[PDB]
């Protein structure tokens, strides 16, 4: 009857005195009853559990490198960490220490890394997105069900959006999954539907998240891998190599009629969207392709639709956002600082006006208090150095000073752009024009030093996009210049400075 | 077997 | 017995084998037991499910737009989107990816688009209201072992429509409720999932049912859709309606429906366009045409009541002048241009969520000490733009003909006249400067000029937001000339033709263009 099926897979012996136990109980009951449907169901939900038939995991790392690079462009540090995990996985046959975690903003491909790792390690992929036998009939647990459906002993498992799993409501506690994650409690994981201990060792675990808002029994076992925002050349390379063909195949556009140029994609990235990932770019590209299909059905005269940087106002609407540019057309009494944010980088022009007055100090432009403190520190640097800069030292009581930053109703805060405001103060006090080709970043102190800043790469990509040629960084950020693409290094004349004298020597067009 | 809604 | 319906139903092989197997559980038990009623009702549910009955989808796009244009006036981006959809499924069979979503304020007509899209696509219409559902069993039902059990509303509406490939209008996603023991946002994620459509696995119908062919149009008022569901949808935000297209919704859709609704025969009530424009301007504010529909409805009721209690007149002509006798006193009002040039008054432009309106900016500087006061319920960005424009006027002061020691000897007051309305933003920047210059020079601002744009210290006029409402507002208030930042002129291609043809729009880079155009005398 069913004995050749229960011996056909060669289940372990404990589960076959259980399975033969309900088989000899099944010999002493009626076939047509619903209790026999529970019995046959309990037999069926043990002969689908993968007690054997492992997948041969792959050990070489060059073919794993390219089969990671066949579906994702620029997650190089993540791919490094995965090849290192496959190196210790190659030596140690069973890694049961901590668990890989992919923290990053939505839009980067942390979920499809389960696919690239899934066919990169060679094992099978089961995805779990988190966000007892009886008369009425019961399904097995979710953790076991994925395993049975996959039917393999070594299946990669993903815990997606644990940041969205633990809500503020009564739901799943940390117990039923840290008993899955811990090494000593996985030799006997007794599922409540089957009451048979099933092993969870040699099962790779990958968990993805958008922050470190993870429950405290789980954060102990999760290696936080960070995934930074994509730059514009990387978004162009992701749109052109991986994202246009999937929209072409989900829209059935054969290759002869639609041409979306590179200036079109860069026009979408710069002018039409603001995010860290490439999801909104795919809403724009999908809208572009379906407008191409509509423009082929509604007009049978033309057949090839050419889309470039000019005709993205015929499609997609009008330009929603915009970025800042270098004001290279003149050199005036303002500076161009650098601003960092989650979406990327931005130029940040800083303006001063110094009229005769009583010495009123007005700061304007939704400035945070740390920025206003940096203006007061920079003005103290100017007052301490008033004679040798050529300034009449009574300007504290004879000239009113206004510091404005143009994008009002935009909250701006941070210790950076202190030397930029010091340069603008020296400029508007001396009448010496700041050269427009120079962007600036740094933090000023009263002695005249330049302290380090953060987010140097996005400031350098903002300055490279803006048309800046010369960037003044602090000295202790030379280290961060070890992770800039060499086209940006080759185009920007980066000067690491350490004082305000090195700043005013370069940034002012006349000597002081 | 009959379902029953609890508050 | 009933094998001819199991065979003639043409089910998939798993549904066929377990229905035939369940009938071969049925035909050896007594028909008066409970189990024969359970499996008999289950067989009847399995027979009334549309396994393969599929409706034909339209392929024409001219006639589909003719269908869409006879229910709704001006949802042109949504109608274009549905024509893109019908354009794409003339190549592929089933659309994969996200579903449609219609987000908007109440009254914009995003629920009554369900029959319009179902007619324009030739698909059968099913609506399911999700405004207060708490349990998953409205989506997934209960098991067969329960006594009063049945499928959820999904399978029951598929059987109610009797045809696979319908159109769904998930009516209110943002109003669903959470509860213990189940949550219909998870089950609704199982509905909307493209890799779980073919295997739905309802609790009563343990078979898998294919839901990949069903169209999904969901509707909401806000972006408060849950993140498990909001990342599977395509948000199409329906904005407010302008006064001209509210007039066209009223003329073409609301007036015959309310004449038919209050049973008005031909020639006993007429309403011209001046009365309707007086309703839109003077009696309603909201974005949508539901309150306009109510005011038209009460015009019709007062027409009926004034007819059957007079019996002498048989015709009532409502226009913009006798509307006070019907609706009453004008509840709201809009700003208008001044009729003569004032010496400290500029017309700013403002944007709200129901449209735009003319601001007035009134400055007055008197002989005083150095002191400077701001009134009119101003935000910090607004006041901060005022003092930014003030230091624009303190620089270049001898160029403007201003005595440059004025700030130590004049008291400057800046006041927007509404008082109780909070007014914030930088967009009243280059207007503000102008008024200051005017009160410091005695040069009267010409009253035909509206101004918008934030100002910087060197004089540049940086862009704004919400231009179309400001241009429609200025065109409403008798303004002839408006001043705009230069790189907002792109938005000039999305303005109607009469507003462009009736306004004298000047793109402006620097504050000297503003002072050259907006003042009466040369600076
Ligand atoms: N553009 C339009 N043309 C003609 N009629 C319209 C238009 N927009 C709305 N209507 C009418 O307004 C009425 C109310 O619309 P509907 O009930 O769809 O509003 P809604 O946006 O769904 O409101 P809520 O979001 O509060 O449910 C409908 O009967 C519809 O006929
Ligand atoms: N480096 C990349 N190369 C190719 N495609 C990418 C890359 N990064 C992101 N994507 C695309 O962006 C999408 C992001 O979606 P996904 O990662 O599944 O959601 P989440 O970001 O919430 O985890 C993916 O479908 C993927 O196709
Ligand atoms: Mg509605």
């Amino acid at each position: 009857a069913l004995k050749r099926k229960i011996e056909a897979a060669k289940m372990p012996k404990d589960a076959r005195e259980k399975t033969e136990a309900e088989l000899q109980k099944l010999k002493m009951m009626s076939p047509m009853s619903a209790e026999a449907t529970v019995v046959r169901g309990y037999i069926d939900w043990m002969l689908q559990v993968p007690w054997n038939s492992r997948s041969k995991v792959k050990k070489d790392l060059v073919k794993a490198q390219e089969v990671l690079d066949t579906d994702h462009y620029g997650l190089e540090r993540v791919k490094d960490r995965i090849l290192e995990y496959l190196a210790v996985q190659s030596r140690v046959s069973k890694i049961k220490g901590p668990i890989l975690c992919l923290v990053g903003p939505p839009g980067v491909g942390k979920t499809s890394l389960g696919q690239s790792i899934a066919k990169a390690t060679g094992r099978q992929y089961v995805r779990m997105a988190l966000g007892r036998r009886t008369y009425i009939g019961s399904m097995p647990g979710k953790l076991i069900q994925k395993m049975a459906k996959v039917g393999v002993k070594n299946p990669l498992f993903l815990l997606d959006q644990i940041d969205k799993m633990a809500s503020d409501m009564r739901g799943d506690p940390a117990s039923a999954l840290l008993e899955v994650l811990d090494p000593e409690q996985n030799v006997a994981f007794n599922d409540h539907y089957l009451e048979v201990d099933y092993d969870l060792s040699d099962v790779m675990f990958v968990a993805t998240s958008n922050s470190m808002n993870i429950p405290a029994p789980l954060l102990d076992r999760m290696e936080v891998i960070r995934l930074s925002g994509y730059t514009e050349d990387e978004k162009l390379n992701i749109a052109k190599q991986h994202l246009l063909p999937k929209q072409f195949e989900r829209n059935a556009i054969k290759k002869g009629e639609l041409t979306i140029d590179d200036s079109a994609i860069m026009s979408i990235i710069r002018y039409y969207t603001r995010e860290a990932g490439v999801r909104s770019l795919e809403r724009e590209i999908s809208k572009l392709c379906r407008k191409a299909v509509k423009n082929l059905l509604m007009d049978k005269t033309v057949k090839h639709i050419e889309i470039n940087g000019d005709n993205l106002k015929d499609f997609l609407g009008v330009q929603k956002v915009d970025y800042g540019r270098a004001d290279t057309e003149n050199r005036v009494g303002q500076v161009t600082g650098l601003a960092w944010t989650e979406v990327g980088g931005d130029l940040l022009t800083i303006e001063t006006a110094c009229v005769p007055g009583k010495g009123k100090l007005t700061y304007t432009g939704s400035l945070g208090e740390v920025m206003q403190e940096s203006i007061q520190a920079a003005l103290t640097v100017v007052r301490a150095r008033a004679d040798k800069l050529g300034i009449n030292p009574d300007f504290y009581e004879k000239r009113d000073i206004h510091v404005h930053v143009p994008e009002g109703a935009t909250p701006k805060d941070g210790p950076s752009a202190g030397i930029a405001m010091c340069t603008a103060l020296v400029s508007c006090l001396t009448g010496n024009p700041v050269r427009a080709d120079v962007a600036m970043t740094g933090e000023i102190t009263l002695r005249g030093l330049v302290l380090p800043i953060g987010g140097l790469k996005e400031k350098l990509l903002a300055a490279h996009r803006g048309g800046i040629k010369v960037v003044l960084i602090p000295d202790d950020n030379k280290r961060d210049l070890e992770e800039i693409p060499d086209n940006v290094i080759a185009d920007l004349e980066i000067h690491p400075v350490k004082r305000i004298d090195d700043v005013l020597a370069i940034a002012l067009e006349h000597p002081a | 077997a009959a379902a029953a809604a609890a508050a």
